[PDB]
RNA sequence: UCGGAGUACAAAAAACCCUCCGAGUGAUUUUAAUCUAGACAAACCAGUCAAAAUAACCAUAACAUCACUUAUUGAUCCAAAAU
């Protein structure tokens, strides 16, 4: 990801953002496709699938919307674990 | 053919003759009490506690504790009575009752539970999640001190770990302060252990932290076995619980065997089994303090294995079974179309000599 | 003549399933005229009150109390007017799960 | 087929390619009484090819 | 008593129909039922009587 | 390579809270010729005797899990005339503190409609809610 | 041509929708009130 | 069932099932449900749907047609757009 | 022709120009969607349930209800409708 020159840099390191989960250690960037019998088709659809997150991190215009079906958990522990967390003395 | 009931029907007592002079409920919900008590007692046929694992059922429980402390009974209750009959006394008092305006210093109400029943609600939280099933076995202990133990977030932001709370790997990136009441003739053994998140072994887990022969309430004064290494749980599986155990040892103890090296960034080095090591110490040490969360994988994490094991990072998935299908037929009868979809291997055409 | 048209096939109603067979989500373990038996754990109930496995395992049958629904009028008043030391008991089906829920694989290793 | 056609050298690549060609080699049969209105290309060997 | 059959007619401006059942010595009828196309509970009225 | 890259292909998790939190676990959907459903991880059970008011956390197991009291010193001692609708107030207080001290979030709550319309129990309700318990579970992942 | 005009009178008549079921519904309300106030003031004059 | 014609001294093919049902080429024959354009209003949504299916013949049936059906009707079709060439060979069947 | 009870005592099925009750619909508004695992039943045709998933609506909102509820029904073709 840090090498390829065919991106710009604004770019190039968003996508180093939300696609975090899927770059390597060695700092490599990994799509898979899975699909068809044909690798051709395969291929294509991964190719498709870059196309795609270069187009979204290209547009600064992404809001990054985010569902309340599968966050509502997240949002409701989160605030829960921040009524604990909430204690306040120095430590360390 | 009439067979014989085994031990007594459930309405056999009741007299049928003069049903008028019967007192009945007519309340719902006395119903549904008698009820409920009915469905808690030990029948002789077949019943849902019975195939739905009451888990193990009756145990007889081996108990290593601490003892409980010996408290007067009539002392406590002339006490209690007083307090009440104080309580009671103030016309203010009834003033915020009627008039529905109330509150509980909440803080007090803490530390009073803490000190009494405490101990043993911490217990059945522990018992049901497992602790002691992964741990001792068998074991039941009563956690008798409590134990507090927090986590810096920042300068002023304290996350405290209570039992079965959920806590971030990002808070728990640096070891956590220790506290609990003990005067010092005291030795005591702090230990960290993952129960779960073993890679290669099921019935094994991880020691993150664990540290000795503990003066008093000083933490930091003893010596460390194995020092602090941060919760690291795997992407894909949820929640692996992390348990803060506290033994209240007699003898100093000396482990050359349970050392670790000072790094000690090894997994196969941090591999463990708390009944074992318990087992070791047993005469010396008694189980006396308990604090665990639960954890799950965060951003972090990935910093763990790249940088500090050296390893790649493994990730899970959660796989259900594939659906069950029937034999598939030659002619199946009145089925819909979509039927021969079911057994299709993949959506591809595909023309075989053609 | 006086009588007439007494004649009607039998509704097969019956229990499909018996304790201790394996079934499959959907299958119907019992279907009847009136409730005989009714549905317990992991067992749907039919809107004809026939019922039907929701999870694949084993079928069992139990004896336990019955607590209606205090929305239905008429079981509330037959427990009201009960005496105070009897319970309703009738018979129930469950199907104990038998696959674990899911789980957990090795995807990649990054 | 097409491919296996060629490497048995029953169509030859050189040549263009038709219908005709195709009927030669007993690679394919067309009967236009049953309303074949010719071949259809399809990609089952795609990768191979 | 005899009741009638009325074909039902969606104000959504979908061509969209269902038959009913209606008292035959009452109003005529007005519902709240879902159309398909719109994908939504919108107003049907009857627009012709089908059956008697 | 490294002796630490092992893993193996299927990875165990004993922890028995795990698949709950995720939400892919099984309730137990069924019953529904009786009351209340048994369909729930955790479920709110409020007992009202003629003395004391009493909140517990159950599991499906019939396992209390946790629970508060009136018959408890802690609460006792400091409030007043034990079975008022202040002490249900206070007792709802105590458990949403006690239930997020346990890492659990969410209960299911099945009032009687009689319980439902009474002050004592909406004020219950009402104080495990700023407390921030939410009633009324998630719903499970492919059911 | 016919796909816009469908189209067009979807949207036209989805504008139109919430007025309309608003007004049957208190075009019913009124009814319903009506007949009501029917009833009791004839269960009025047959009590008097 | 004409079993030899009279000019030809073939045999003939009965047009009413031509009409009514499909064969694929693995010998499935495919049939619309009975009654379901027949009085909808009285009807469930759920038995609706169950009309509303393509369901197959039982082996007997399937049979009786074939031979009611001459050997033109069996042959392999390809047809351009044709929904139902997915459906004509069978898979994974172990008989 | 269709349903309930007995005959047919406890899984199913089970006859008579056998013994008895019924049905060929009302009333009401909660107007009751799409799609699909798996089953019941069954000579065939017909009948029955039904998870998950979509879409509708509280913004994690799918069993029309009552009358013993069970029965209130009719295949192809062909005619009328135009969706
Ligand atoms: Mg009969
Ligand atoms: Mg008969
Ligand atoms: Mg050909
Ligand atoms: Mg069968
Ligand atoms: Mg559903």
């Amino acid at each position: 990801l840090a090498s390829a020159d065919w991106i710009a840099e604004p770019v190039r390191l968003k996508l180093a953002v939300k696609h975090k989960n899927r770059i390597n250690r060695s700092g490599e960037l990994i799509l898979t496709s899975e699909c068809s019998r044909y690798q051709f088709r395969n291929l294509a659809d991964c190719l498709q699938k870059l196309r795609d997150m270069i187009a979204e991190a290209s547009q600064p215009a992404k809001e990054p919307s985010r569902e309340d079906a599968e966050l509502r958990r997240s949002r409701i522990e989160n605030m829960n674990r921040e009524r604990l967390r909430k204690k306040r003395i120095s430590s360390a | 053919r009439r067979a014989a009931p085994l031990g007594p029907m459930p309405n056999e007592d009741i007299d049928v003759s003069d049903l008028e002079r019967l007192k009945k409920y007519r309340s719902f919900d006395r119903y549904r009490r008698r009820a409920e008590q009915e469905a808690r007692k030990p029948h002789w046929w077949r019943t849902y506690r019975e195939h739905f694992g009451e888990e193990s059922g009756p145990k007889d429980r081996v108990d290593i504790g601490l003892p409980p402390p010996k408290v007067s009974r009539t002392q406590q209750l002339l006490e209690r009575k007083q307090a009440l009959r104080e309580l009671r006394a103030n016309v203010e008092e009834e003033r915020a009752a009627r008039l529905q305006t109330a509150r509980i210093p909440l803080e007090a109400v803490r530390a009073e539970w803490e000190r009494t029943c405490g101990p043993y609600h911490k217990q059945r939280l522990a018992e049901y999640c497992g602790l002691y099933r992964d741990l001792f076995h068998g074991a039941t202990f009563v956690p008798r001190v409590p134990l507090h133990v927090a986590y810096a977030v920042g300068e002023d932001d304290l996350m405290p770990v209570y039992h079965g709370n959920e806590v971030t790997p990002t808070e728990a990136a640096q070891a956590p302060e220790v506290t609990y009441e003990a005067d010092e003739g005291s030795l005591w053994t702090l230990l960290l252990t993952n129960l779960d998140g073993h890679l290669l072994e099921p019935d094994a887990e991880y020691v993150h932290w664990l540290v000795t022969n503990i003066p008093g309430n000083r933490v930091t004064e003893g010596q460390e076995t194995c020092p602090y290494l941060p919760p690291f749980p795997a992407r894909g599986s949820g929640f692996h619980r992390f348990a803060f155990l506290l033994f209240k040892q007699d003898k100093r103890i000396d482990f050359s065997g349970d050392t670790r090296p000072s790094p000690c960034y090894q997994l196969a080095q941090r591999t463990f089994h708390t009944f074992d090591f318990y087992k070791k110490h047993q005469d010396a040490m008694t189980p006396a303090g308990l604090a665990f969360f639960q954890c799950r994988w965060d951003d972090s994490v990935t910093r763990v294995f790249h940088q500090l094991l050296d390893m790649r990072e493994p990730v899970f998935e959660f796989v259900r079974p594939p659906p069950y299908h029937p034999k598939q037929k030659r002619f199946p009868h009145r089925q819909p179309l979509r039927y021969l979809d079911r057994y299709r291997d993949s959506h591809e055409p595909t023309y075989g000599i053609y | 003549s006086k009588n007439l048209g007494g004649k009607s096939p039998g509704k097969r109603f019956g229990i499909k399933k018996m304790e201790g067979h394996y079934v499959h989500a959907g299958n119907i373990l019992a279907t009847q005229r009136h409730f005989r038996w009714h549905p317990g754990a992991h067992v749907g109930l039919g809107k004809n009150k026939c019922l039907y496995a929701l999870e694949e395992g084993v079928v069992r049958y139990t004896k336990e109390v019955y607590v209606p629904n205090p929305s239905n009028s008429e079981a509330v008043d037959l427990v009201t007017r009960l005496p105070q030391g009897a319970v309703l008991y009738k018979t129930f089906v469950h199907v104990v799960p038998a696959k674990p829920e899911g789980t957990f694989k090795l995807v990649a290793m990054l | 087929r097409l491919q296996y056609l060629i490497d048995l050298g029953r169509v030859d690549p050189t040549q263009p390619i038709d219908l005709t060609q195709l009927v030669n080699g007993r690679g394919v049969t067309i009967q236009p009484s049953k309303r074949d209105y010719g071949v259809q290309l399809v990609e089952e060997g795609a990768d191979t090819f | 008593s005899k009741t009638i059959l009325v074909k039902m007619m969606s104000q959504a401006g979908t061509g969209f129909s269902f038959n009913t059942k209606r008292s035959r010595l009452r109003e005529k009828l007005t519902l709240l039922h879902y159309d398909p196309v719109v994908k939504k509970k919108v107003l049907f009225v009857e627009q012709k009587k089908i059956r008697s | 390579p490294v002796e630490n890259e092992a893993v193996a292909p299927e990875f165990t998790n004993r922890n028995p809270r795990n698949l709950e939190l995720l939400a892919v676990a099984r309730k137990e959907r069924g019953w529904g010729t009786v009351w209340p459903s048994r369909e729930f991880w955790h479920r709110l059970r409020v007992i009202r005797t003629q003395h004391h008011i009493e909140a517990l956390v159950e599991h499906r197991n019939g396992q209390v899990v946790v629970s508060a009291s009136t018959r408890e010193w802690a609460i006792k001692k400091h409030l007043y005339s034990t079975r008022n609708v202040v002490a249900c107030e206070s007792v709802g207080r105590v458990l949403a503190e006690r239930c997020l001290e346990a890492g659990i979030n969410f209960m299911v709550y099945h009032p009687t409609p009689w319980e439902a319309a009474s002050d004592s129990i909406k004020r219950l309700q009402h104080a495990m809610t700023e407390g921030g318990v939410v009633l009324r579970e998630p719903r499970r992942i492919y059911e | 041509q016919k796909r816009q005009a469908r189209e067009q009178l979807i949207e036209e008549c989805m504008a139109k929708m919430p007025q309309m079921i608003e007004n049957w519904r208190q075009q019913q309300q009124e009814r319903r009130e009506k007949e009501q106030a029917d009833k009791d003031r004839r269960a009025r004059l047959q009590a008097e | 069932v004409t079993y030899f014609s009279s000019r030809k001294g073939k045999r003939k093919t009965v047009k009413a099932v031509i009409y009514r049902f499909l064969r694929l080429h693995s010998g499935l024959w495919l049939r619309r449900k009975a009654g379901y354009k027949k009085k909808l209003w009285k009807k469930t949504a759920a038995r609706k749907r169950r009309l509303r299916e393509f369901v197959f013949c039982n082996k007997t049936q399937s049979k009786l047609l074939d031979k009611m059906t001459t050997s033109f009707w069996k042959r392999r079709n390809w047809y351009a757009d044709d929904p139902y060439q997915k459906y004509q060979d069978r898979t994974n069947l172990k008989v």
